[PDB]
């Protein structure tokens, strides 16, 4: 963890500052409630994650054929400015 | 309001987190916070339908969470799924 | 591959952590040092920000929260 | 005719005279240098960079004319 | 067959969602206790003494406008206040949604001209209030113009392949001004030796010569093959 | 009871969910728009006419003979309207646009944009097969996926991007 | 006048002198007022006056 | 007035009763929102000095090159509005028309250096407690939000002693001495 | 010293059907093709509806 | 106002002739209808509403 003396973090300004239940069936079914929301947590966290390294290769692959496309338009664009 | 909303918190969340509820079927993606108006209500059934989409008199579960706290096989699947979850983690 | 075989750009297996050494286990490679050392950076440069807040605190800093906060 | 504050506002320098301009939602007053109109609530909406003084505002209504001496 | 599923207004007013595991659409039903079609119904109670009203699925395989619904229209023109003429109406399997989602202050004259189903239909129509049965033929609205007047939105159902004409002459004798126009259209019943949004495209221009100004189309494509469900407004004055 | 702080209060100077994505349509294939056939219902364009007549091609005759199917030229009133605001340096385009063979529409739109009415009613319903010679209007037709476009060129017309074109 | 009326030829005055019918020679026939500022509908006599 | 119909609007076009011609964008109106300048007119004593110094800035530019007069005066001007903290560098000439503004002889005023240097927490707040009479400039009070402070004062700008403020925020810090009688 | 080849391109007719297999099943994801109709009883699409999206062509 | 309302076309009546008009005669008893010749050869009878 983010570890801070205390020589500097009792010396700082104001707002830069780091500042019954149920025995059974109903913590059960709580548990299971946590259960299914920890799923579906790391579920769509996979998920999001593989969406971002698909739209890595998506960068990729259109940033170089950009690339590409135009040096050939300033290709285009020299022997047009060269027959002159 | 919130003097039912202790009955009804859970379900309206797991149907929020309908997306990983069973795996077999990927719902759509949509956020689907909680709405201002609505209302809990139970299918009934045609009475020429029988025999086959008919849950029995001491099947009918009165809460949607006890319907799905019915099938241990599906329990079965989030005990899998949540001990590899937990295995992992820890 | 363009003008390579594939027993030209097969597979370079990482040796792992020894067994005469083994109390500390698992040798950390060089990902697992960049892995690390940018974390360490990371800390640094957020206590040195902090450093230099203190340091320029200016003491009539003054909010009307400090009736609440002591 | 009814009592009905429409803007009450003191303002620190001497005022000459003062008008209405068409309605009871406009009315110019000739401040000390300045010749400022205001709103039917109290809120300025000109100070006159021109009449660099006045004494003396009517306004013309059909023409839509405020002069100022 | 017995689950609990919860409700949700749409987007459009009058029409529901049930969201359940699978979610259903659904509507109000006008006339509670009973199914007219064999569809299933959700029951809820809202708690003065507690009442128990009920809410009738509604099937969009067997109704083309709740295909055109859930497959996605940016507006209809059957609202909860509105009137609506049901050209086409053939039996309780849409007339029911559109009646419901109507609601109990307006009405929709259904039309019909065959009369197994029209006789079937008003034994339906003696259920719920609002609706008004006509057993004629829709070519001729001359013959009932007695009985309908200045309605404000038109569905058409019918299926046979002088739509133009038929949904020209009923809009003008009876369709009011900037009123709703939603067509359905059948390419195999229209004519099935060109394509579909040929016959879509015909269509399309026979009604902005008949100055109903198209806003929207759909297709929707995995209920039912090759229909098209088109809304526009009668515009009767500068269609541009 | 006086209030701190005043201002001479001025005026303040600044300060008095339903998305659509267009579905693709049940015609298309991925590219191959498989719901286009013979006979073909063909939208025309002004420098179309006009450049089918400075290369002395039918327009009929020279569709058929393009294609070997019977084609339907259409022209919509929007287009008529450039061709007849051309001037009178284009009545022979005028009077061979008057053409029983050919079936117009009728638009719906304020002005006479005939590009941006045929890129509209195109791209609503992908049935129909475009003439034109623009370059612009060119590049827009084929941006948007997959209907045919021909163009007349050197003394017939040539036809773009239809598979069953021999 | 209009861009695409050329050759005016033949220009009749409609039975009510409300409305200018001028055919010309690029084919159309076209319809105009004859006091073009006026409208054609009912005024309220507060319109009217 | 009445946000005039269609055709109403066609035939006046020029009539706007809110913003004129000469109000130049209400700049005056706006900057004084900006910066909570209590009095009127106070917008026009500072655009009187800016005007001042870019005619004065004229006239040493129009002077030549060469003579002592001129370079003196110009450097003395750069060195006056430096000491005046006007501007931050001491730039270039250009200076002395690009970078003086009202908004900057505004900005050396004393609630907005007190809320600069987070002495107050808005501006408005600021002339609160300069006009209950908490701050001091060095030795002596100041009552009025008009003083400007120079480039040397912005560093005894301080609350005087007994002052609450003072007595609230030293003990929230709890290092509230009270021997020196705050 | 070749590459790895494959059995599927070795018949020029089956990667023909067995990417037409695919290209059936890609367009599942584009547009919502035809099915087959209500292949059981009517028991919800089972795979959700929203509201906040229309996915009809509007027309300019 | 009236320079700013004085918006007199109001349209043209069908797809217009072929050649162009060259005859036209209003019915002079009945308002809303007039025949219509064009040179080609081809002569119609326009109803105006
Ligand atoms: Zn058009």
């Amino acid at each position: 963890g983010l570890k801070v003396p205390k020589a500097v973090q009792k010396e700082l300004p104001f707002k830069s500052q780091i500042h019954v239940v149920l025995g059974g069936d109903e913590k059960k079914a709580r548990s299971f409630i946590q259960k299914v929301l920890t799923i579906s947590k790391a579920k769509d966290s996979k998920r999001k994650e593989q969406k971002a390294s698909q739209r890595k290769e998506r960068l990729k692959k259109l940033a170089k054929m950009e690339e590409e496309k135009s040096q050939r338009d300033k290709e285009k664009k020299k022997e047009y400015f060269a027959q002159n | 309001d919130d003097n039912m909303r202790r009955e009804v918190q859970r379900d309206l969340l797991l149907i929020k987190h309908r997306a990983a509820l069973d795996p077999k079927r990927h719902y759509k993606k949509q956020r689907w916070e909680v709405p201002e108006r609505f209302a809990i209500g139970t299918i009934i059934e045609d009475k020429s339908e029988f025999y086959s989409s008919r849950m029995n008199r001491k099947e009918r579960k009165s809460t949607i969470l006890e319907t799905l706290m019915g099938d241990e096989a599906s329990n079965k699947y989030f005990k899998r799924k949540y001990n590899e979850i937990q295995e992992k983690s820890t | 591959a363009k003008l390579v075989h594939d027993v030209q750009k097969k597979q370079h297996r990482e040796r792992s952590q020894l067994t005469s050494r083994s109390r500390y286990g698992f040798l950390e490679k060089h990902k697992d040092y960049v892995k690390r050392a940018q974390d360490f950076h990371r800390k640094q440069s957020t206590l040195k920000v902090l450093r230099e807040k203190a340091k320029e605190r200016n003491p009539d800093e003054y909010y009307h929260a400090m009736h609440s906060r002591k | 005719r009814k009592g009905q504050l429409r803007a009450e506002l003191f303002l620190n320098e001497t005022c000459h005279s003062a008008t209405y301009l068409q309605n009871e939602q406009y009315f110019a007053v000739a401040q000390k240098k300045y010749t400022f109109i205001y709103d039917h609530e109290g809120t300025e909406l000109h100070r006159l960079k021109q009449h660099i003084e006045a004494r003396h505002l009517d306004f013309l209504p059909y023409h839509y004319l405020l002069v100022t001496a | 067959g017995g689950a609990k599923v919860v409700i949700e207004p749409h987007r459009h007013a009058g029409v529901y969602i049930a969201r359940g595991k699978e979610d259903l659409l659904v509507t109000k039903n006008m006339a509670p206790g009973e199914s007219v079609y064999g569809e299933k119904r959700i029951s809820v109670e809202e708690p003065v003494p507690p009442t128990k009203v009920e809410y009738r699925v509604w099937n969009p395989f067997r109704s083309k406008l709740a295909a055109g619904i859930m497959g996605g229209l940016d507006e209809l023109f059957i609202a909860p206040g509105k009137k609506v003429l049901y050209l086409g109406a053939a039996s309780g399997t849409s007339v029911s949604h559109v009646s419901d989602v109507v609601g109990p202050e307006g009405v929709v004259y259904a039309v019909e001209f065959s009369h197994r189903p029209g006789r079937e239909l008003i034994s339906m129509a003696k259920k719920r209030p609002n609706i008004i049965p006509i057993i004629e033929d829709a070519r001729h609205p001359q013959k009932y113009r007695m009985l309908i007047g200045m309605v404000d939105c038109v569905f058409a159902d019918v299926a046979q392949p002088d739509q133009a004409r038929i949904i020209a002459l009923n809009s003008h004798m009876f369709l009011k001004d900037q009123g709703g126009v939603v067509i359905s259209i059948k390419a195999n019943c229209i004519d099935s030796t060109v394509d579909a949004e040929t016959v879509f495209a015909r269509e399309v221009q026979k009604l902005r010569e008949e100055r109903i100004k198209p806003l929207e189309q759909l297709t929707l494509e995995p209920y039912e093959r090759d229909h098209c469900i088109v809304v526009g407004r009668y515009m009767r004055s500068g269609l541009k | 009871t006086r209030k701190f702080g005043l201002v001479k209060r001025t005026l303040n100077t600044k300060k008095d969910l339903t998305r659509n994505i267009p579905q693709v349509s049940s015609a298309l294939f991925f590219q191959y728009n498989q719901a286009i056939k013979p006979p073909y219902q063909v939208l025309i364009d002004t420098n179309f006419i006009n450049f089918s007549i400075q290369k002395k091609v039918d327009i009929v005759r020279g569709m058929m003979d393009c294609l070997l199917a019977k084609c339907n030229p259409l022209i919509t009133d929007c287009v008529m309207a450039e061709l007849e605001k051309l001037g009178p340096k284009y009545r022979i385009a005028l009077k061979l646009a008057r053409d029983p063979r050919i079936k117009r529409l009728s638009c719906s739109h304020k002005g006479t944009y005939a590009d941006d009415c045929l890129v509209h009613r195109v791209l609503q319903h992908k049935c129909y097969i475009v003439a034109t010679n623009d370059a612009g209007l060119k590049q827009r037709i084929r941006k948007i996926p997959g209907i045919p476009l021909m163009s007349v060129g050197g003394h017939a017309y040539v036809i773009e991007k239809l598979p069953d074109v021999f | 006048h209009t861009k695409r009326m050329q050759h005016v030829f033949q220009v009749k005055y409609s039975m009510d002198s409300k409305y200018i019918i001028s055919g010309s020679d690029d084919g159309n026939v076209r319809l105009w007022r004859s006091k073009a500022w006026e409208r054609s509908n009912v005024k309220t006599t507060r319109e009217k006056n | 007035v009445r946000k005039l119909k269609h055709h109403e609007q066609k035939l006046l076009k020029k009539v706007d009763f809110l913003e004129w011609k000469q109000d130049q964008g209400h700049r005056d109106t706006q900057v004084m929102r900006t910066y909570h300048i209590q009095n009127r007119e106070d917008y026009h004593k500072y655009n009187r000095i800016c005007g001042d110094i870019r005619r004065l800035a004229n006239k040493l530019s129009l002077l030549p090159p060469t003579d002592p007069f001129r370079r003196k005066h110009e450097q003395l001007l750069l060195d006056k509005l430096y000491a005046m903290g006007v501007l931050t560098t001491k730039s270039k000439i250009s200076d002395l028309e690009n970078k003086v503004t009202v908004s900057a002889i505004c900005r050396r005023r004393l609630p907005v250096i007190m809320h600069r240097l987070k002495m107050a927490e808005t501006i408005q707040d600021a002339v609160k407690f300069i006009e209950q009479g908490h701050v001091r400039v060095g030795p002596n009070l100041i009552n009025d939000p008009a003083y400007l402070v120079t480039r040397n004062m912005e560093d005894y700008v301080t609350w005087v002693d007994n002052s609450k403020i003072k007595k609230t925020l030293l003990r929230y810090r709890n290092q509230i001495d009270d021997f020196d009688f705050s | 010293l070749t590459p790895k080849r494959n059995k599927d391109n070795r018949n020029s007719r089956v990667k023909k059907r067995k990417k037409y297999q695919k290209a059936q099943k890609k367009l599942k994801s584009v547009r919502a093709v035809y099915s087959g109709g209500q292949s059981g009883v009517y028991e919800g699409e089972k795979t959700g509806i929203k509201k906040g999206l229309t996915r009809s062509v509007k027309f300019k | 106002l009236e320079r700013m309302f004085a918006k007199p076309f109001v349209g043209q009546l069908g797809y217009g002739h072929r050649d162009g008009v060259y005859a036209i005669a209003k019915n002079y008893g009945s308002l809303n209808k007039l025949a219509t010749g064009s040179a080609d050869g081809v002569i119609k009878y326009w109803n105006m509403s």
